[PDB]
């Protein structure tokens, strides 16, 4: 049901592109929002990745394909993104869980294979397992 | 491996009116209208053309708006998408 973090950050990301015009809301606005995510920051650092070159990263590159909205039809969610939090929600429930996270947003942006994202993460060395077993058992540090 | 990029194409067919494709290329491509004519016209001439090299995510979705727009208007518009 989306904890309340989450949804802080699914609206800030929303606000992140209603503020440049941009025409889609992506997956890419998604995890730059999600860094800010305590569940999934805490993931990402347990993972040892350095967050200040992958919001720099992120954040060029929405900048240069993210197309702006003519000043002469509203911010849209992208099918990767809508995929994205559906399958999270969908996870949670068939696992049995009262709650979705930013961890568990996290999780489920691995399968969008060709988005700039999931590109990013690999780029930095994080697996979707590593992030699974850092949410499910121990604080299974990357080392 | 770096997600590849997307051309996003409009194919040519007999029933939709010219106006509709200049339609097309301003909502969804930012176009003026000379620039949105001359791709019109290079769609009618060549049978298809190019507007525009997205990202795969972008491409996706674009592609699905136009020819969500091109049905509500009963319009036969078909718009695809191409890697590279
Ligand atoms: N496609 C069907 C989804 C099935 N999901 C099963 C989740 C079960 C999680 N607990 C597994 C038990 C571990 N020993």
């Amino acid at each position: 049901m989306l904890n309340q973090e989450l949804e802080l950050s699914l609206n800030m990301a929303f606000a992140r592109a209603r503020e440049h015009r941009h025409e889609f809301m992506t997956v890419e606005h998604l995890l730059l929002a999600l860094l800010s995510n305590p569940s999934a920051r805490e993931a990402l650092e347990a993972c040892s990745v350095d967050l200040v070159a992958l919001r720099q990263e992120l954040e060029a590159f929405i900048e240069q394909t993210t197309p702006v909205l003519p000043a002469s039809r509203d911010t849209q969610p992208t099918l990767s993104f809508q995929r994205v939090l559906q399958r999270a929600v969908f996870h949670v429930q068939s696992s049995g869980r009262n709650e979705v996270t930013g961890a568990n947003v996290l999780v489920a942006i691995f399968s969008e294979q060709e988005s700039q994202a999931a590109y990013l993460l690999r780029k930095h060395e994080v697996s979707r397992l590593d992030v699974v077993n850092f949410i499910s058992h121990g604080t299974r540090k990357d080392e | 491996k770096p997600p590849s990029m997307y051309k996003v194409i409009l194919v040519n067919d007999d029933y939709t009116p010219m106006e509709f494709v200049i339609d097309v290329l301003q909502k969804f491509f930012s176009y003026d209208v000379e620039r949105a004519t001359q791709l019109m016209l290079a769609v009618a001439y060549q049978g298809k053309a190019i507007c525009g090299v997205f990202t795969a995510e972008v491409a996706e979705t674009k592609v699905a708006m136009v020819n969500k727009y091109a049905r509500e208007n009963e319009h036969p518009l078909l718009c695809t998408l191409e890697k590279a």
